[PDB]
């Protein structure tokens, strides 16, 4: 590989590259929000490295050639679909949830590997411990049924346990209609059929269950739809906090290299997103599960490990 | 069973009277097999890594196939060495105890009395 | 619900895309290729020279020699009047029996 | 863990191991296994969550009680020997004594009720090594002390260690509880052959440590801990399924494959010494076996179990694990019965 | 008319504590 | 042998070098040019067995089952070459490695000058069977049938195991050219009563024996095409042929050993061919239809005649043809109706006239019409049945008459009556299909003008 | 290029190719040269030359 | 050559075939000294089977 533990013995210690800057912030709020370009100022501001929200095609973005793929391949799922009918026969919804479940685990993934490979601090936009919160709102819509909600749960019970909470949580309060008037000028025609008590869900869920349960084990912001507009006072207010909560303090060498390990095998860290509970929503057939596979295998650059593709332009493989 | 053969030198993978044998030749369908299993080893590190079977890392295919047959010339050394050591005790025990191996009087046919079975 | 899975797929037909299909593949070529190898290498060689061969194999498990010995035989122990057989199979004087 | 101390602790281990194999004293025989206990209760506690710390218990109960055994019974072997050199044993009691410790320390049967939740309880790297390597020094006791085993006392440990880990890994799906009930089939096979020649004891002990290395590496680099989770390696990683196959037919004992050498000379070496009715009732005892891996074979690589959506995503990456001789120890716990008379190099 | 490969029921049977 | 086993493996670099539009081509092609090679093992003498080294022999026994044997495998590559045509690429190069290897285990298992040899090999063909019929089976019940397929065969083979090691310590050697001159008279006690069983009950699985059958109309039925094939014409006999090396060895103990295992299997051909009166499966009437076939190579072997045992080669060879024809014709109509049940296409003359005319010659190859070589092998087992007990003649009789029966009924249903109405795509026979039926039934034609090689060692 | 990432194999690692023929060239002179002593050492004990 | 892949299975039987023949000089241990086909040997011949 590049690292391993053998790094660590010969010195590749994360404390020392480890400085002050190097934080985790997530930036939390509504549909439309606007957190986006909060999220690139204050990466901005700080020096920090900047990952948009993982949408169906992050996988997509980080490996191949980084183009998207189609939906067949990753996904399996749609979000204006989703926008569409909410309530779909074909199990679009819990579909969708778990896919950008697995898809945050991925970016959270790539964000603990930047962090403790670099050193460099990381704002990321609804990571995976808010990403329930549409999960809880789609279930009490009625979207998708309550063993949805049980495999969301065990899947979550056995991933999120194995990492670290972030450093900041930056929370930004849009109220429902707020984010409606934002929805209406977005002008996008399937956004445009959410439900207001979706994002009243959305809203009672963030406000009653997440920053509640992230104000113990890390230090949250939050921010109205006018005061998050001056970034300045948002980083302000990051720069002058007294890091003192969470589990980011006792970690050593040993712990952030066994966290490491973890996060640069992503079949490990994806591992439990398949786990063997055949729900209907998320369960793929033997035939089109081999069909899919088989076309997948022959999509360019695909057929092998990266490094071995004569299609693409790799050389010397009888050499490697 | 030939563990007092070899406790008076122990841990001797070829002793000196392993040269008084002939070797393998290098042409051994033995040893052959075993440069087969190398280049089997070969095609599954290709294989379970997704790499091109048949050309991927030539270098290695051929770093299996070398230690195999590597590996395996001594194996087969110490292979003839222990059954020529079995020949040789038995036939030294057969000298040394001819009233345990009486030499047999062997009749002909003519005087050996089957019972015939006939088949009807 | 059930899961998502794909149809049946419907079972092709080699003669609606191929009206001169020999039934061996989709792609034509291939499939009189396969025509012209299956014929030529099963009936014109191995039946065809099969059954040449089988037809002259060389006194198979030479019975055609047992009938010629068998004539050498019967021709000499007619003419000296020894019996065409013996009820023992072998002499009589070169075995030994059991006393009693 | 830091690697440092991981490295010393399986450096310790493997010491142990070491002591029990080299040394001609009692008591360093037994400083080894203590030595051995020792170094490897951390590596079953890797993980810190409380089932590795009730598998750390029973295991340090057994072979705690196992070690004491093995004490007395070499404390006996002291009083009617006055001396301590590792050979024959001078009186039945110690050698009673001393077979039920290894007993205990291979987990034969009916010793062997620690062995399937010890190695559930465990990750599948020290599930590997107390399947494999934690075989090696008790095999090697024997192996010494055969001269004084009493041979209906071994062979009933043997022809009940192959029953029981026969039906015991029928009703498993959990792959660490089916590999551990292979083990105690397996250590039935390599004692029942003990006194008649253990040179093919050694045979049986090497081709199962291929092939049970060979298992929990594939299952180490699947990372599949259950049945289920092992039916989607055909969604996944086709070839690991072709591995696993191969593997699984060959531990099962059939021929071409390698894991029919070592049951085929143990009958062999039996039917020399007008055994009959014993290795028969110890072959078709071992059809269970095949049976419970012909069952994973089927939810493996013969169907295609239904897989779910995420395995899309994990088609995007590759294998980035180290999957440490498993082409070599593919190869050789399958395509090595051409090569059967190599076993004379144990000889 | 295609080949049968085992349904959620089949693989449930598969996913118990024991068999 | 050695230049039939290496250009067998020499057909795994073929089919996993060739270009993905020719592999079935290419094995077919170079399959047969080793059946036409196969013809080179008919060099045998009156009273030599062809023997070629320490490991590999070819008396006038084995060489009919491995010309057979060589002629099968491009067969097995026609037959099964339309329904695995959308497989993957892959999966397809497994398939057809898996039936080389299949044939690749059959040509040194009926070669093996040594017991264990034949042993190892004999069950190491259950692999490669295996993997056919619980991998490439279509429905749900090939897990089971791997399962009977395995099991039966595996309990019955162990013991074989442990007989053949003693045979080797108390003989000091399994070689066979060997045992014919070190033989010895095997008496009555319990302890040569259980070596006759384990030398025989294997064999009696693999035949199927009567009560032991079991295994077969589920692994028969359950396999694909190619694997129907094997196992009807190659796989069932293995086990005589593993009779008639082993019940050398057994004498004078089969002389009253043989009563008990001669009243199943003449009763299972009266039974068998009753349960092919009822089938509503057709591929599971011509497995019954081979359980009927096999049970009278069994008695053959088990009277030990010199008549018996040429009627019984001869029978072998002939059921093998007929069997795997039987087996590609229904498969030529389940590729159109993709249904077993016998009852659902009728009146396919009116439809399919030459394919009707393969099933009318293989309908009467199964009733053994004279002078085919299943009439050559039927009419020698009944004569030295009759040798044995004149009482047989009633059972040989009303076996036949049950055999032309189903055989008939067989054809009057799938070809004659009216045809089904609401079934339209019955398409017109393929030059694929044809040809696989002709190379079935040619040679099975042909043997009758010189059929002294297929009459075993002792014609 | 082609990836977004530089994959880990894009270059070969000359640096163990290197060792890996030179591995593999030791051992196939080595083994040459031990069966060459070898059959010396045969012809001499049983004096066959 | 462009048709390479049509000489493995006839060079197989042909390697084969070499190596029946090389086997039958190791298995020559009667070769002119069998009691039904020994016999004095013809000029110009040194064995009577290869
Ligand atoms: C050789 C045997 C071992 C080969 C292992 C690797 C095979 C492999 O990768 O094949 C792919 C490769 C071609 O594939 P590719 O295009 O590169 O990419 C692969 C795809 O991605 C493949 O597509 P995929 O992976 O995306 O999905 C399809 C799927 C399909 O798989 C499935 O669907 C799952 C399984 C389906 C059901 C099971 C079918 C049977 C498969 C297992 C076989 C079991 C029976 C074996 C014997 C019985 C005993 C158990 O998986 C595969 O096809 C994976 C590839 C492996 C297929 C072949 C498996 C070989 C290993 C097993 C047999 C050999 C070992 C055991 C032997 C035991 C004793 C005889 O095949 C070859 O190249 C074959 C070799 C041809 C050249 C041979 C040259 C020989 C030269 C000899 C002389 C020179 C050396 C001299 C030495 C001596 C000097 C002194
Ligand atoms: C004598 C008993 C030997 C027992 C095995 C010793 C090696 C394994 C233990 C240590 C270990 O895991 O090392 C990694 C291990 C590779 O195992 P892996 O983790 O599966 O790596 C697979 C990939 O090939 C890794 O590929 P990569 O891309 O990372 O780099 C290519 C690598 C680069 O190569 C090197 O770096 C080598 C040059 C430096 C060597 C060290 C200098 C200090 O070359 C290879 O790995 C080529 C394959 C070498 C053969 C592996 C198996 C050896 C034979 C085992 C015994 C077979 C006996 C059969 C008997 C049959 C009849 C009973 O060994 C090596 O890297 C070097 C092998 C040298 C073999 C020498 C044999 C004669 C010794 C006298
Ligand atoms: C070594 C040199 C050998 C040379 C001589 C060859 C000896 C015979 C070989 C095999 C002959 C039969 C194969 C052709 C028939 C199968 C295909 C078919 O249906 O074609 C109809 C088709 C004409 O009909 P179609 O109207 O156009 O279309 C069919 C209809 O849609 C619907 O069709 P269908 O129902 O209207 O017409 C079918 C009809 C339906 O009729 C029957 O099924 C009634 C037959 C049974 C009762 C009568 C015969 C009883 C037994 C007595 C005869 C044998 C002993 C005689 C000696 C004296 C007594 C000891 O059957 C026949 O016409 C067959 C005539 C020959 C009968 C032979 C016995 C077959 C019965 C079953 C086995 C019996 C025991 C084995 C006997 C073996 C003798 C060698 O024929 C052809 O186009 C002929 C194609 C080429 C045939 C070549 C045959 C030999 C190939 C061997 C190649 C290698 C060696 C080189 C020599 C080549 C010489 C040419
Ligand atoms: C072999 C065991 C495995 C079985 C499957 C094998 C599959 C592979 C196939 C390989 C190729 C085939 C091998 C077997 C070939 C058998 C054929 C063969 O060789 O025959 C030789 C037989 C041998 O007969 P023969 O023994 O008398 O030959 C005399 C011997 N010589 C030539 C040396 C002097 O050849 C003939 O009989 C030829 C006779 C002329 C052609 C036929 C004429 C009669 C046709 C019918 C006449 C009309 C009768 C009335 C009925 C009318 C219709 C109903
Ligand atoms: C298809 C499924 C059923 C398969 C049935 C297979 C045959 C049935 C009988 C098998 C008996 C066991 C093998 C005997 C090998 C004989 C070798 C020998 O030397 O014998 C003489 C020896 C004689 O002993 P000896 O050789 O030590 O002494 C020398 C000989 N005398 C006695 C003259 C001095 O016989 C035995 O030792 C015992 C033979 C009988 C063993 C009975 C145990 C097995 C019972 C039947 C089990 C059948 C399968 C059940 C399971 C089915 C699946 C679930
Ligand atoms: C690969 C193995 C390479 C072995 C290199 C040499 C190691 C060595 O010194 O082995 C000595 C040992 C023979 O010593 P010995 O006294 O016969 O052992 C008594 C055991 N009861 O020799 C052996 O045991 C050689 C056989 C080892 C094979 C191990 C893998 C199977
Ligand atoms: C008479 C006999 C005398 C003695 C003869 C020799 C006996 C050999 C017995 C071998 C026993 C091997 C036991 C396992 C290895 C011990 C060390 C270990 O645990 O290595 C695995 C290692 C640990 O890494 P870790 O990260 O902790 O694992 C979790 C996965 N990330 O890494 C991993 O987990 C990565 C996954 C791959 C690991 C593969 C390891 C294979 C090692 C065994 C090879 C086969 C044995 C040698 C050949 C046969 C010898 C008989
Ligand atoms: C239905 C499933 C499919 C079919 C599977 C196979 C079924 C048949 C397998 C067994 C065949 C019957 C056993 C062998 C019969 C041949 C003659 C014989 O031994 O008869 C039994 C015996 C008759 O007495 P006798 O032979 O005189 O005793 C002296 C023996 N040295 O009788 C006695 O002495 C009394 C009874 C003794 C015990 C018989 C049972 C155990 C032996 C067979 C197993
Ligand atoms: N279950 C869900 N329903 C709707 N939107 C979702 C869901 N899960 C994640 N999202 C994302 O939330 C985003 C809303 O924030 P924004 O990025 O400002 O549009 C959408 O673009 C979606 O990508």
């Amino acid at each position: 590989l590049q690292y391993g533990p053998l790094a660590y013995i010969l010195g590749e210690k994360t404390t020392k590259k480890m400085t002050e800057n190097s934080k985790l912030i997530t930036v939390d709020g509504n549909i439309c929000s606007g957190k986006s370009k909060l999220a690139k100022e204050v990466a901005e501001k700080l020096g920090l490295k900047h990952f948009p929200e993982a949408g169906i095609h992050y996988a997509d973005s980080t490996t191949g050639d980084g183009k998207p793929l189609p939906v067949r391949f990753s996904g399996n799922c749609s979000l204006e679909k989703f926008y569409d009918d909410p309530k779909s026969n074909d199990g679009n919804s819990y579909r969708l949830q778990a896919w950008l479940y697995a898809s945050r685990l991925l970016q959270y993934a790539d964000a603990l590997e930047h962090l403790l490979s670099t050193g460099q601090g990381v704002v990321l936009e609804r990571s995976i411990y808010s990403d329930f919160v549409f999960l809880e709102a789609m279930y009490r819509q009625g979207f998708i049924r309550k063993q949805c909600v049980d495999h969301y749960n065990q899947v979550k019970k056995v991933t999120v346990c194995e990492y670290l909470p972030p450093h900041v949580v930056i929370y930004v309060d849009v109220p429902v209609s707020e984010v409606q008037s934002r929805i209406q000028k977005k002008g996008n025609p399937h956004e445009m059929k959410i439900t207001s008590a979706y994002l009243q869900d959305i809203e009672n869920v963030y406000k009653g269950t997440f920053l509640p349960e992230m104000s113990e084990k890390c230090e949250v912001l939050q921010y109205s739809a006018w005061e998050a507009e001056d970034a300045e006072k948002v980083v302000e207010d990051i720069q002058y906090l007294k890091y003192d909560k969470g589990p980011w303090l006792d970690q050593d060498d040993r712990k952030l290299h066994n966290l490491r390990m973890l996060v640069q095998d992503k079949l490990e860290v994806l591992n439990y997103t398949s786990i063997p509970v055949f729900l209907p929503e998320v369960t793929i057939g033997a035939h089109q599960s081999d069909r899919v596979f088989q076309e997948f295998t022959e999509l360019p650059g695909r057929k092998y490990r990266a490094g071995y593709n004569e299609d693409v332009g790799d050389k010397w493989i009888w050499l490697k | 069973m030939m563990t007092g053969r070899q406790a008076r030198a122990p841990l001797q993978f070829l002793p000196d009277e392993a040269r008084s044998l002939p070797p393998p030749k290098l042409t051994d369908p033995r040893l052959a097999y075993i440069g087969f299993l190398g280049y089997c080893s070969g095609l599954i590190d290709n294989a379970i890594r997704r790499r091109p079977v048949l050309s991927a890392g030539l270098h290695r295919q051929f770093l299996y196939i070398t230690s195999f047959v590597f590996v395996g010339y001594y194996l087969l050394k110490r292979q003839d060495y222990m059954y020529a050591v079995r020949d040789h005790d038995m036939f030294s025990y057969i000298k040394s105890h001819p009233e345990d191996f009486p030499e047999k009087d062997k009749k002909t046919y003519r005087e050996v009395f089957e019972e015939f079975h006939p088949v009807r | 619900l059930r899961w998502q899975e794909d149809p049946e797929p419907e079972d092709e037909n080699l003669y609606e895309k191929n009206p001169d299909s020999h039934g061996y593949d989709k792609d034509p070529a291939v499939d009189v290729w396969n025509m012209r190898v299956v014929f030529f290498f099963g009936f014109s060689i191995v039946l065809v020279l099969g059954s040449t061969f089988v037809a002259y194999l060389p006194d198979y498990r030479m019975q055609e020699w047992a009938r010629r010995e068998a004539e050498r035989l019967v021709k000499y122990r007619e003419a000296h009047g020894l019996p065409l057989m013996e009820s023992n199979c072998f002499d009589p004087s070169k075995i030994q029996l059991p006393e009693d | 863990m830091n690697p440092i101390i991981l490295i010393i602790i399986l450096m310790t281990v493997m010491l142990g191991t070491i002591i029990v194999m080299i040394s001609t004293h009692w008591l360093l025989i037994w400083i080894g296994f203590e030595m051995n206990m020792l170094a490897i209760i951390p590596i079953m506690m890797k993980k810190h969550n409380p089932r590795a710390t009730e598998a750390s218990t029973k295991y340090f109960l057994t072979q705690s009680t196992a070690s004491m055994l093995l004490m007395m019974a070499i404390i006996i072997n002291l009083m009617f020997s006055g001396q301590w050199t590792v050979m024959k044993l001078f009186n039945p009691m110690a050698s009673m004594l001393m077979t039920m410790a290894l007993a205990m320390k291979l987990g034969m049967a009916p010793f062997h009720f620690w062995v399937p939740e010890v190695t559930q309880g465990i990750p599948l790297s020290s599930g590997l090594i107390l399947l494999t390597w934690q075989k090696l020094a008790p095999m090697s006791v024997l192996y010494q002390i055969l001269p004084s085993i009493n041979l209906d006392l071994i062979l009933t440990l043997s022809i009940l260690s192959i029953t029981i880990g026969g039906w015991g890994g029928l009703n498993q799906t959990q792959l660490r509880k089916i590999m551990a009930y292979s083990s105690i089939a397996h250590m039935g096979w390599m004692t029942a052959v003990l006194l008649y020649n253990p040179t093919m004891t050694l045979l049986n002990l090497i081709i199962y440590i291929i092939m049970t290395s060979t298992m929990f590496t594939l299952f180490m680099a699947n990372s599949t801990t259950t049945t289920l989770s092992l039916s989607h390696t055909w969604n996944k990683a086709p070839i690991m399924t072709i591995l696993v196959l191969i593997t699984l037919l060959s531990m099962g004992g059939l021929p071409p494959l390698s894991g029919f050498m070592p049951k085929w000379m143990i009958i062999q070496e039996m039917t020399k010494n007008d055994s009959i009715i014993l290795p028969t009732l110890m072959a078709i005892t071992a059809l269970l076996n095949l049976y419970f891996y012909m069952r994973l074979t089927y939810s493996t690589a013969l169907t295609m179990f239904p897989s779910t959506n995420n395995m899309k995503m994990k088609w995007q990456f590759p294998t980035t694990k180290r999957m440490t001789l498993l082409p070599t120890m593919t190869v050789l716990s399958t395509m090595l019965l051409p090569l059967t008379p190599i076993l004379s190099i144990l000889e | 008319a295609r080949q049968w490969q085992p349904d959620v029921e089949w693989a449930e049977q598969y996913g118990g504590a024991v068999m | 042998m050695l230049k039939y086993i290496i250009p067998t493996m020499m057909l795994m670099p073929l089919t996993w070098l060739s270009k993905n539009s020719m592999i079935w081509i290419n094995t077919t092609l170079h399959s047969l040019l080793i059946s036409l090679t196969s013809l080179l093992l008919l060099n045998q003498f009156g009273d030599n067995s062809l023997n070629f080294s320490l490991t590999f022999f070819s008396d006038s026994l084995s060489t009919p089952l491995l010309i057979l044997t060589m002629w099968l495998l491009p067969l097995m590559l026609m037959a099964s070459q339309h329904h695995l045509s959308k497989e993957n690429l892959a999966r397809k190069k497994l398939f057809i490695s898996m039936l080389i290897l299949l044939q690749l285990f059959l040509i040194m298992t009926f070669t093996a000058t040594e017991l264990i040899f034949f042993y190892i090999m004999f069950e190491a063909t259950l692999v490669p069977t295996l993997i056919i019929i619980t991998r490439w089976g279509n429905q749900t019940e090939r897990l089971n049938a791997g399962l009977y397929f395995l099991f039966y065969t595996l309990a019955g083979s162990l013991p074989l195991l442990v007989a053949l090691i003693y045979i080797q310590n108390t003989m000091g050697s399994l070689n066979f050219l060997i045992l014919q001159y070190w033989v010895q008279p095997m008496p009555n006690s319990w302890s040569n009563t259980f070596m006759w069983l384990a030398c025989m009950m294997a064999f009696m699985v693999k035949m199927p024996l009567y009560g032991l059958h079991l295994w077969l109309p589920k692994a028969h039925v359950e396999a694909p095409i190619a694997g129907s094939m094997v196992l009807a014409a190659i796989l069932l006999k293995l086990g005589g042929y593993g009779m008639m090396r082993i019940t050398l060895l057994l004498n004078p103990i089969t002389d009253f050993m043989a009563y008990p295992f001669i009243m199943l299997s003449l009763w299972g051909m009266i039974m068998t061919s009753s349960i092919c009166l009822r089938q509503t499966d057709l591929k599971s009437l011509i497995a019954y239809s081979s359980v009927s076939h096999m049970a009278l190579v069994i008695v053959a072997i088990l009277i030990q005649t010199p008549w018996s045992y040429m009627g019984a080669t001869a029978l072998m060879i002939a059921h093998g043809l007929t069997s795997s024809m039987l087996f590609c014709l229904a498969n030529s109509n389940y590729e159109r109706v993709h249904s077993r049940t016998m009852i659902l296409a009728r009146g396919l003359q009116t439809l399919l006239p030459l394919m009707a005319a393969w099933w009318l010659l293989a309908s009467l190859t199964n009733l053994a019409l004279p002078p085919s070589i299943n009439l050559i092998g039927e009419l020698f087992v009944v004569m030295s049945t009759f040798s044995w007990s004149n009482i047989t003649i009633i059972l040989m009789g009303l076996n036949m008459v049950i055999t032309a029966l189903y055989s008939l009924y067989m054809l009057i249903t799938t070809q004659r009556g009216k045809h089904t109405h609401h079934i339209n795509n019955i398409l017109p026979s393929f030059t694929r299909e044809n040809a696989l039926m002709s190379l079935h039934m040619l040679p099975l034609l042909l043997l009758s003008l010189n059929p002294k090689i297929i009459l075993g060692p002792l014609y | 290029k082609f990836y977004i990432q530089e994959p880990p194999h894009g270059s070969p690692n000359w640096l163990k190719v290197g060792l890996t023929l030179g591995t593999s060239a030791f051992l196939w002179i080595y083994l040459i040269k031990q069966h060459n002593e070898d059959v010396l050492e045969y012809k001499r004990r049983n004096g066959l030359e | 050559r462009d048709h390479w892949i049509h000489v493995l299975v006839p060079v197989g039987f042909v390697f084969g075939y070499y190596l029946d023949r090389k086997n039958d000089e190791k298995l020559a241990a009667f070769r002119n000294k069998s009691l039904l086909y020994k016999r004095e040997l013809k000029p110009q011949e040194e064995v009577t089977w290869k």
